[PDB]
């Protein structure tokens, strides 16, 4: 791909997210999602292989169905309110359809069935874009319509996402599918605290984006897409195994790491509202994703591995890959918990 | 929660009334922890590119510490501002609604009857 | 997030198609112009909780 | 025999002490 | 006498499609 | 440290922590009442700006 | 407490900027200086605890555990420096850094004024311990222990987290100083029953409890010597410290919720002590002895009398020193015979007389020979449990037979009898090893002279 | 200094001790104000403790 | 980086340096074909940069001081011990073959980098398109197992698709009799142990597999030994070739830019040489891997990145 055209297409992805973030009219929200989808389709087809065409077709169909449901929700809002402001909705049917459509755009359960496939078919940088930047716009629309969001629907979608993201990644050896089920579980964690405190939703979104960006940047720095190729990293660069160690421990929620920061605050904002059972079983399910993270770093990151002779050629060359923001993102994804009251800047 | 407050003057990182609040000192322990995060970032940057960790790029580690302290100073100003706004709204709401926060009568323990549970 | 760029920069990107009571071409009223004007002037500034 | 019975006991005591699982937002 | 490490038998359990 | 120093330092610690605990309970109650009634500066979800209304004479009179 | 945290952190530039042949000497010297500094915490008062700041405080419960923690680091650096000789220098500094980080977590775990900072530091201590055990454990076979750590996370620390956030919402604070004066009685209800289990089961697994002790004769076996020393000496005692803090809030429901778990310990110390009579593995025998001694601390905390708390904290300090010395003796034979089998190397008093003297002294402190503080803690717990119920003395005294029985058996098997013929690499005792045994035993013997500094806040 | 590494922990002690004294002034809201040790100040004295 | 996407934005195109002399010419033959001078003779008649045939230590010649590293560091394999015992116990056959194939992949990446960055054409000896002609000739002799062939085909499938075939393949006809005559007249006591069926299998995988697949994607020039003595006729045949086959025709600035971004990242070229397939001929254990890695760190100039080694005399590291 021509780098000028790549810059233009990435600016169009960013422009669609910005149009969803800033616009007051529902048609411009829909336009921003259309622009974002239309622009992100070539980023997935960067390498031009049939897995990326399958992934882009599945992503197209899911985001197009979600966009049609979003426009039907906007249209029922126009029936029952005669106007177009991006605020609370004026019909529970529009509320249900827009919550369903945004759940399809995020990849929340029961519409999760594309997120492990599409992330598998596309490269690591486009999977980084999909799992970080493509979460910003529907969380903004959910942030603005929360007076109309049905609590039972958003909590059903949230805990279904957390259970399916927990019990879907236990079986996984592919790193992109582990990140995709982790995505589904974290979107459940973001949307369950949405009607209680949306600032903690934003906190979970930013800490998730930092940790996911750290993980995909380490994946691009090591060129590892599987568990077993990740095991061959200590004999090439030993620090990269340490960084995927501390960042995967952070994404499951170990104290005293920074990825313990959001969900603890989320539990802290769900017991204020007298919900005890729900964050309890929610973090019970998060213990399962932490547990396969601890298998996936105990059994296959710490204790050192059989290597191959051609690796001794790769000792003679350093990494010339641009590891952009990787030490900053690794420090922020691990050592940020002593600054836990920074969350007030997101209020 | 407080999104109707910063909707009258939107997209202000630090508003004008934030200048009525005491800014953090440069020896703020939060800001010192942020500078330590910058030093850790410089060490991880020399570690991932196989440089001498404590030796190479002292100007680069200096810009890491400088840039994290620089960003974190304004982040801590906004943090202190938002907790000050939270307490200001709390106190003005309690003052504007005296019926909802009654001065409950303070009883000393000579009138308070607590049930004694013996450990035996 | 709703980063209100339109009010911060003072530009009118899409406030004009938002309601029926806005300035229309050739001063065409909507059929429920008066009702929507009354409801908007009722609910203005009091927040959505008090408006409902 | 174990987890079903413990869960049914939890639902019984949620009926008794008033445990909310889909609790309405109050603060 | 030294520390145990993964052999081929331990390492091949993480090389398939599914765990 | 002197017993005076530890004693009075303990009293200052207890003052600060009792004030913080009372303020946390008041923060909970303020958020509860402002979500219930909507009459405070929090939970002010936006409505339509009434400055967007065209108050000009229109094409037809009955409006 | 900031005159202790900052030198412990300055041990990190001390261990990474030290010359390659000097990194044990420098860390041992400066950690011994920190352990000498650690005696300033003995400024305790008969009414008030020593309250440093909003974040840190120290009564007479936390103070001896702090002194034992700051004393344990030089001993771990001595014990673990032999079997890391052929290690990489950077990996050796990583080991020392994880030890220093574990001490750093512990010395502000015991001084935590507020209970969720206690929770953060409490569950922060598991990570450097985990990395020390699984990166330097010399073999790793943990097929059943993964599911048990999942059980620890499910039944333990997470209900504690939800319960502490609930107390934060109800009381408005988790400062232990505020909770001394704002404690409400926790009455009989099902909500308060699950509240009690949430507040207690994490610390029940950390002690460990009988039936929940399944991790401890694995994690002690699969660990290096410094990991086993810090598990036996300090990391079990976090459970007892946390119980003695959290049982303030659990009155009076504890007075009928203690009855199952007390049984689990009173019978449990009968079983695990008996289990020590059939151990092939010496390190597993010392592990089950640690369970058999922490059962008494569980009972003494749950019966919540003054004599029981005094005996429980004295037993915690004494058992920390004693069981750490027992693991160091087990390693001082394992570094020679390269197997943990207790019937392999016998008759070692014929070969190592001074080391057999150390085995004899650690056995006599293990079986609570008076006037040692093992016996003082054991005895005060037995007195308080006699005040609880006059029949329990049987279950005490029978334990105090079997506790003698495996203590001398461990002495008789390893040190007495006929020496094993086909083992000829039994070297004389290095001065490092005898220094390690003496720096365990001589503080343990000097604390018999002045035991009042290890009897807790209500001495 | 040829032995500049043996002053990391001890100065790290003293500085730590320094910060402890620095926190005591922030906890002096009841210096000579408790009901137990309230007393009039002696001549040539401004505080009862530092 | 020196070259990247910004240089392609700021105007550095590689059709600006793509003249008629920019030809990747590959010279191929049997073990003693005598083509070693012929390639060099092409490099003194067309003005091209000659690359010698990649041995075990070609990566050593590219990095560091250029001197060959010890065999425990680089290779862990021996050509001469392969000549002695081709059916060895320690698996030297396929381990040597895989190390040589990774060396050829590194050399071919170097050749495409030099071609795309300078515009100067490159003459190679037995490139990555002609390495399996040893492998199958080993596997027809039973020197290696079937799993080694499957592993080699996986590595070749994931590495050879990414590149472009050469412009010209020059093959040298030297039969097995003349090869063995030049071996006996050479004087290497290890090389005089090479059998006849092995050389015949080399020549059969030449004439039956390599050239019948390269005769479509490029232009073959098949010479005998005495007519390859004259470089002038070979160069005369090269300079009157009408290049109309192969994917060099549809090469714009974008495809050649992506290829140049591929070949300058040497770890990305060598990415799938050590694929996670634990084959015992190439599997090093964990403790030996740790030992040789900690010894390779202690080699002078190898501890850090290249501009960051005070022992070899790097200055101003604190400002770098
Ligand atoms: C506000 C948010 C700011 C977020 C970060 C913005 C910059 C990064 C994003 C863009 C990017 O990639 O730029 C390249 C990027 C380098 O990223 P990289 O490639 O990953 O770095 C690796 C090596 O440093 C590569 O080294 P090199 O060999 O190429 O040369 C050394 C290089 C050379 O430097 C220069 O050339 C810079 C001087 C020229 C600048 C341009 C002038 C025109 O110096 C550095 O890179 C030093 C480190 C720079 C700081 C990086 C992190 C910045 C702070 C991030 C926020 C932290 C927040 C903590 C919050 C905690 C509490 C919650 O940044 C720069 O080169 C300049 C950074 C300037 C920071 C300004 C801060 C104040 C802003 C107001
Ligand atoms: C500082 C903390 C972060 C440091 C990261 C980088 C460390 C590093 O590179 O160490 C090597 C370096 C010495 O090595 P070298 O000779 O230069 O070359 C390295 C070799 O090439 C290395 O040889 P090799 O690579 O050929 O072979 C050995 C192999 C050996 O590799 C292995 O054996 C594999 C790993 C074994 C298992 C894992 C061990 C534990 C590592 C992870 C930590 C887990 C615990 C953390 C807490 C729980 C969270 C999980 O690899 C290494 O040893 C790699 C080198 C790096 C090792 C250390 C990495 C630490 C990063 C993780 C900790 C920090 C982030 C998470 C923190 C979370 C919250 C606390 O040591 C240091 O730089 C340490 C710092 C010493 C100076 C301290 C000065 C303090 C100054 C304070 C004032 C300045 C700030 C003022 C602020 C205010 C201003 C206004
Ligand atoms: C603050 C100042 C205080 C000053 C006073 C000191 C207070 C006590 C300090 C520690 C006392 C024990 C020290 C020696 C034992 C450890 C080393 C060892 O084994 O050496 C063998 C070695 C002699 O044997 P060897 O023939 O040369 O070589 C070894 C053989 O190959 C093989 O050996 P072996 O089998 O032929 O002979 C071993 C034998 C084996 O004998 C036994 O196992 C029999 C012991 C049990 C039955 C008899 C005692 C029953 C209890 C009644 C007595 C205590 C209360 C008395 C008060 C009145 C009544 C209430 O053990 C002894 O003879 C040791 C005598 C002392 C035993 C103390 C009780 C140990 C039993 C377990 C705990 C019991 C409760 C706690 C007691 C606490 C006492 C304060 O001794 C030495 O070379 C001495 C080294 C220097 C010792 C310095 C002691 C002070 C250290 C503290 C420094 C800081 C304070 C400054 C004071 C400095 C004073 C000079
Ligand atoms: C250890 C085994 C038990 C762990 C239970 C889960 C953690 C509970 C932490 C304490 C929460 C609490 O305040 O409970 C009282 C609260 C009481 O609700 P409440 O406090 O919101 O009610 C208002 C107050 N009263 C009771 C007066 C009306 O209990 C619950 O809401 C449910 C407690 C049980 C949780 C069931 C799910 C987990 C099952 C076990 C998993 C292990
Ligand atoms: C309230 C919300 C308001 C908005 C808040 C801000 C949200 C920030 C979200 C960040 C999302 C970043 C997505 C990735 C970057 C976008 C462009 C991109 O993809 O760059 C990668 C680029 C691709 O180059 P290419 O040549 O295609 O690589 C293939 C490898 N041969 O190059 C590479 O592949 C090089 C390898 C390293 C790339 C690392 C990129 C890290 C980017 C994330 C930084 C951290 C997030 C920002 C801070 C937190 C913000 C929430
Ligand atoms: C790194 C920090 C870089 C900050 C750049 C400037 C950002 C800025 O000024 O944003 C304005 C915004 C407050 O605007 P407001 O409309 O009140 O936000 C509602 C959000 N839901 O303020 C913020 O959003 C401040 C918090 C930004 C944090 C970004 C990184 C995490
Ligand atoms: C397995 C690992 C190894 C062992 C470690 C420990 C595991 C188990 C931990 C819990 C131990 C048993 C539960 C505690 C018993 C305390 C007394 C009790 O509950 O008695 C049984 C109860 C009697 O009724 P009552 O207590 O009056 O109930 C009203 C309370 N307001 O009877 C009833 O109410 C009938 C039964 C109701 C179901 C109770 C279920 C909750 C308790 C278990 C969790
Ligand atoms: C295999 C996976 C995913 C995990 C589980 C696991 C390890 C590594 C090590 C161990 C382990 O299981 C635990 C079980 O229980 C405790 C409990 C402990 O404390 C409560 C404790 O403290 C160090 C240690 C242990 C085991 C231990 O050594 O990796
Ligand atoms: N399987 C193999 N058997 C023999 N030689 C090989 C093999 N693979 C590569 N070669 C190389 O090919 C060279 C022969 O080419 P030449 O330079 O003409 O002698 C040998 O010296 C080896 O370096």
């Amino acid at each position: 791909m021509n780098p000028i055209i790549l810059i233009i297409i990435l600016m169009t992805v960013m422009l669609g997210t910005i149009i969803v973030m800033i616009s007051t009219h529902w048609l411009l929200i829909w336009i921003g999602f259309e622009m974002n989808m239309l622009a992100i389709i070539p980023i997935m087809m960067k390498k031009h292989n049939p897995r990326a065409t399958e992934a882009s077709t599945k992503y197209f169909l899911t985001q197009s169905t979600a966009s049609m449901l979003l426009m039907m929700a906007i249209i029922i809002n126009l029936m029952f309110s005669g106007q177009w402001t991006v605020m609370k909705l004026f019909n529970p049917m529009a509320s249900m359809l827009m919550t369903m459509a945004l759940a399809m755009k995020l990849g929340m359960a029961p519409f999760h069935f594309w997120v492990p496939e599409v992330t598998q078919g596309i490269p690591l940088s486009s999977g980084l874009i999909l799992l970080t930047w493509q979460k910003l716009a529907p969380m903004s629309v959910l942030y603005q319509i929360l007076p109309s969001i049905n609590l039972d629907l958003i909590l059903t979608l949230s805990i279904l996402s957390i259970t399916i993201g927990g019990w879907g990644g236990l079986n996984q050896t592919q790193l992109r599918k582990i990140m995709a089920y982790s995505s589904i579980a974290h979107m459940g964690w973001m949307t369950a605290v949405l009607l209680y405190n949306p600032t903690m939703t934003l906190l979970n979104l930013i800490i998730y984006i930092i940790m996911t960006s750290t993980m995909f940047t380490l994946f691009m720095a090591n060129s590892t897409t599987t568990t077993l190729s990740l095991s061959h990293t200590w004999n090439k660069a030993p620090i990269m195994t340490i960084l995927v160690l501390i960042t995967l421990l952070s994404m499951g929620g170990l104290p005293p790491l920074s990825g313990f920061m959001p969900k603890w605050m989320i539990i802290q904002e769900m017991t204020k509202n007298d919900s005890i059972i729900l964050p309890t079983l929610m973090a019970i399910t998060a213990l399962l994703n932490l547990y396969f993270y601890m298998r996936l770093t105990y059994s296959t990151a710490l204790t050192m591995f059989p290597s191959t002779n051609n690796m001794k050629m790769k000792w003679q060359f350093p990494t010339t890959k641009r590891m952009t923001l990787l030490p900053t993102m690794t420090v922020l994804s691990t050592m940020l918990l002593p600054l836990t009251p920074i969350l007030s800047i997101l209020e | 929660m407080m999104t109707g407050r910063q909707a009258r003057a939107p997209l202000q990182f630090l508003p004008d009334e934030a200048r009525s609040l005491p800014p953090p000192k440069l020896t703020d322990p939060r800001l010192a922890y942020i500078g330590f995060l910058g030093y850790c970032s410089g060490l991880i940057d020399n570690a991932i590119r196989r440089r001498p960790v404590l030796s190479a790029g002292l100007h680069r580690q200096f810009l890491y510490i400088t840039s994290f302290v620089f960003v974190g100073y304004y982040l801590l100003k906004r943090q202190d501002y938002m907790y000050a706004v939270r307490d200001h709204d709390m106190f003005s709401y309690i003052k504007s609604h005296p019926e909802d926060f009654p001065e409950k009568d303070k009883k000393t323990y000579r009138e308070v009857f607590e049930e004694f549970h013996p450990v035996r | 997030p709703f980063f209100d760029v339109q009010k911060k920069l003072g530009v009118d990107l899409d406030h004009w198609m938002t309601i029926q009571s806005a300035e229309q071409p050739h001063r065409i009223p909507a059929r429920c112009h008066a009702f929507e004007k009354e409801w908007i002037e009722c609910a203005h500034g009091i927040g959505s909780i008090r408006a409902e | 025999c174990a987890y079903m019975g413990l869960t049914a006991a939890l639902v019984k005591m949620g009926q008794l002490e008033g445990w909310k699982v889909f609790a309405e937002p109050k603060v | 006498a030294r520390q145990w490490q993964p052999d081929v038998e331990w390492a091949e359990q993480y090389g398939g499609a599914v765990m | 440290d002197a017993p005076e120093k530890n004693y009075e330092r303990t009293m200052a610690i207890l003052q600060i922590e009792s004030e913080k605990a009372e303020l946390r309970l008041k923060e909970l109650e303020v958020r509860r009442l402002m979500r219930a009634k909507g009459d405070g500066p929090w939970f002010q979800y936006p409505t339509i700006d009434k400055a967007l209304i065209d108050h000009s004479p229109k094409a037809t009179p009955d409006n | 407490m900031l005159k202790y945290i900052i030198p412990t952190m300055m041990l990190m530039p001390l261990t990474w900027l030290s010359k390659n042949s000097m990194i044990w000497i420098n860390t041992t010297l400066h950690s011994l200086l920190i352990s000498l500094t650690s005696l300033l915490l003995l400024n305790q008062f008969g009414d008030n605890s020593l309250n440093f700041s909003l974040t840190f405080f120290s009564d007479s419960l936390s103070t001896p555990l702090l002194i034992l923690t700051m004393w344990l680091l030089p001993l771990m650096l001595m014990a673990s420096q032999h079997h890391l000789s052929k290690e990489n220098l950077a990996r050796k500094k990583l080991f020392i850094s994880m030890l220093i980080l574990l001490q750093l977590f512990l010395i502000m775990t015991f001084t935590a004024t507020e209970l969720i900072f206690f929770y953060i530091m409490f569950e922060a201590t598991l990570v450097p311990t985990l990395i020390i055990i699984t990166r330097w454990g010399n073999q790793t076979e943990r097929l059943n222990a993964g599911l048990y750590f999942l059980f620890y996370t499910l039944a333990g620390s997470l209900p504690l987290l939800v319960a502490l956030i609930y107390i934060q919402n109800t009381m408005g604070s988790l400062n232990f100083l505020i909770l001394q004066y704002w404690v409400q009685p926790m009455p009989n209800s099902w909500s308060n029953t699950f509240m009690w289990l949430a507040c207690m089961m994490a610390f029940m697994v950390k002690m460990p409890l009988y039936g929940l002790h399944l991790w401890l004769p694995k994690a002690h076996v699969e660990a290096p010597i410094a990991g086993s020393m810090v598990l036996a000496a300090i990391l079990l005692k976090l459970g007892g410290y946390g119980m003695m803090r959290i049982t303030l809030l659990l009155n009076p429901i504890t007075d009928f919720m203690a009855y199952p778990f007390i049984m689990l310990s009173l019978w449990g110390m009968i079983m695990t002590s008996s289990i020590c009579l059939r151990q092939t593995d010496l390190k597993s025998l010392i592990a089950y002895s640690s369970v058999s001694h922490m059962a008494l601390v569980i009972v003494a905390i749950l019966i919540q009398t003054p004599w029981s708390y005094m005996g429980a904290t004295a037993l915690m300090i004494a058992h920390g020193l004693t069981s750490s010395m027992l693991f160091c003796l087990a390693n001082s034979n394992y570094e020679r015979v390269h197997s943990r089998t207790m019937i392999l190397a016998r008759g070692l008093q014929t070969l190592l007389p001074l080391m057999a003297a150390w085995w004899l002294l650690a056995s006599l402190t293990n079986l609570a020979l008076p006037p040692s503080i093992n016996l003082i803690g054991e005895l005060f717990v037995v007195m308080s449990t006699f005040s609880w119920s006059n029949i329990t003395i049987i279950l005490m005294g029978l334990n105090m037979v079997i506790t003698a029985l495996y203590s001398l058996y461990m002495l008789i098997t390893t040190q007495r009898g006929k020496h094993t013929h086909h083992i000829n690499n039994i070297l004389p005792s290095f001065t490092r090893e005898n220094a390690l045994m003496s720096l365990h035993m001589l503080p343990l013997l000097l604390l018999s002279l002045n035991p009042k500094i290890i009897l807790g806040p209500l001495y | 200094r040829d032995h500049w590494i043996h002053v990391l922990v001890p100065v790290g002690f003293v500085f730590g001790y320094y910060l402890d004294r620095k926190n005591d002034e922030k906890l002096a809201a009841f210096r000579n104000k408790s009901l137990l040790y309230k007393r009039e100040l002696k001549p040539q004295e401004e505080v009862t403790w530092k | 980086l020196q070259y990247g996407p910004l240089a392609y934005i700021l105007g550095e195109k590689t059709t600006k340096k793509m003249t008629e002399n920019s030809k990747l010419i590959t010279v191929d033959g049997n073990i003693c074909s005598g083509k070693s001078k012929l390639a060099k003779e092409v490099a003194e008649k067309l003005g091209l940069k000659h690359f010698p045939e990649a041995g075990i230590h070609y990566a050593d010649s590219t990095t560091g001081d250029g001197k060959p590293l010890p065999v425990r560091f680089s290779g862990n394999c021996s050509l001469e011990k392969f000549y002695d015992d081709p059916k060895s116990n320690d698996g030297n056959s396929y381990r040597l073959q895989a190390w040589l194939y990774a060396s050829r992949l590194l050399q071919y990446a170097d050749a495409l980098e030099h071609l795309l960055s300078t515009g100067q054409g490159v003459v190679l000896e037995r490139s990555i398109y002609s390495d399996f002609v040893f492998l199958e000739a080993m596997y027809r002799q039973g020197f290696i197992r079937k799993q080694c062939v499957d592993h080699y085909n996986q590595v070749k499938k994931v590495t050879v698709c990414e590149y472009l075939p050469p412009h010209v393949v020059i093959y040298v006809d030297v039969p097995v009799s003349e090869v063995q005559s030049r071996i006996q007249k050479k004087g290497n006591p290890h090389e005089m142990k090479i059998t006849s069926a092995y050389l015949q299998d080399i020549e059969n995988v030449y004439k039956g597999t390599f050239l019948p697949e390269m005769s479509e994607k490029c232009e073959v020039l098949q010479y005998s030994a005495w007519e390859a003595e004259d470089a002038e006729k070979v160069v005369e045949d090269i300079q009157y070739l009408k290049y109309d086959k192969g994917p060099w025709l549809d090469q714009d600035d974008r495809k050649l830019h992506n290829l140049r971004m591929l070949v300058q990242d040497k770890l990305e070229v060598l990415n799938y040489t050590s694929i996670p397939v634990f084959l015992p001929e190439v599997t090093i254990g964990a403790h030996q891997s740790d030992r040789v890695f900690q010894e390779f760190t202690e080699l002078p100039g190898r501890k850090y990145r290249a501009g960051y080694n005070e022992d070899v005399g790097d200055k101003w590291i604190w400002l770098k």
